């Protein structure tokens, strides 16, 4: 699971 | 042409206040002794390690404190700490570059990786003059002597970030031309495994010309600057893979060290 794809997605 | 160049500038400068709590303009005011906010505590030895020691920013489980019995892996920890933020930061602005979000979602990801490195390096030289470096969002300053007075191989881990920054910072930046910059640097065609080069291709030229745009505006009388900072983009990626060199020995030899996932993530195959 990608960390950054994670913040990427973030509000 | 130019009215929507001049557009963009703006577009990423604001951006880029919105993004970056400590600018170039903040830390030169600090460092200059231009503000009226009490001076920064200097870090310049053991002792003086000892009380400023609390002031940095880490947060976990135990105190940084008490992470290492070796100083080196405490301060090796702090960098790690504020790499993790600062990601999170260059994040957030390249959401505000446009065209960036619609790029295929794995691009972006790539177009992070290989970037956060360069783009670290370049806003820690806004952090930097030739004697050290500030800290904990400029309520500390560490120099540069106590930074190579660590033990191997810790000791030399900074000393090419003071020297890129001391060319860097010949060039008398300021934070609208860094924003054009550091949007440049993102959005590199050439990283490893882009699956769609051409779009970012596109955003990039167009960001190039903003960027030459503003620096003959910025800086009418500095001639060859954008060829000059080009060449610092080169430069960047050489300091990068130093440091990952030296990291790959850090691993080897102590493992009393620990990667946060994130920066983990970063780091395989790069
Ligand atoms: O090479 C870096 N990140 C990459 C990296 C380093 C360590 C582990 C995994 C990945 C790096 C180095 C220095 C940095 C930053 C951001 C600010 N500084 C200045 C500074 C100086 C002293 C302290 Cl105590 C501090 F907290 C911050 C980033």
């Amino acid at each position: 699971p990608s960390l950054l794809k994670k913040l990427l997605l973030a509000p | 042409e130019s009215a929507d160049l001049r557009a963009l500038a703006k577009h990423l400068y604001d951006s880029y206040i919105k993004s970056f709590p400590l600018t170039k303009a903040k830390a030169r005011a600090i460092l200059t002794g231009k503000t009226t906010d009490k001076s920064p505590f200097v870090i310049y030895d053991m002792n003086s390690l000892m009380m400023g020691e609390d002031k940095i920013k880490f947060k976990h489980i135990t105190p940084l404190q008490e992470q290492s019995k070796e100083v080196a892996i405490r301060i090796f920890q702090g960098c790690q700490f504020r790499s993790v933020e600062a990601v999170q930061e260059i994040t957030e602005y390249a959401k505000s570059i446009p065209g960036f979000v619609n790029l295929d979602l794995n691009d972006q990801v790539t177009l992070l990786k290989y970037g956060v490195h360069e783009i670290i390096y370049t806003m820690l030289a806004s952090l930097m003059n030739k004697d050290g470096v500030l800290i904990s969002e400029g309520q500390g300053f560490m120099t540069r002597e106590f930074l190579k007075s660590l033990r191997k191989p810790f000791g030399d881990f900074m000393e090419p970030k003071f020297e890129f920054a001391v060319k860097f910072n010949a060039l008398e930046l300021d934070d609208s031309d860094l924003a054009i910059f550091i949007a440049v640097i993102i959005l590199s065609g050439d990283r490893p495994g882009l699956l769609n080069v051409k779009p970012i291709e596109d955003i990039q030229d167009n960001l190039l010309q903003a960027l030459e745009l503003q620096l003959k505006l910025n800086h009418p009388e500095s001639s060859q600057l954008f060829a000059k900072l080009l060449q610092k983009m080169t430069d960047l990626r050489q300091i990068v893979t130093e440091h990952v060199q030296l990291l790959q020995v850090i691993k080897k030899t102590e493992t009393d060290m620990s990667l946060h996932p994130l920066l983990q993530e970063i780091y395989k195959d790069l």
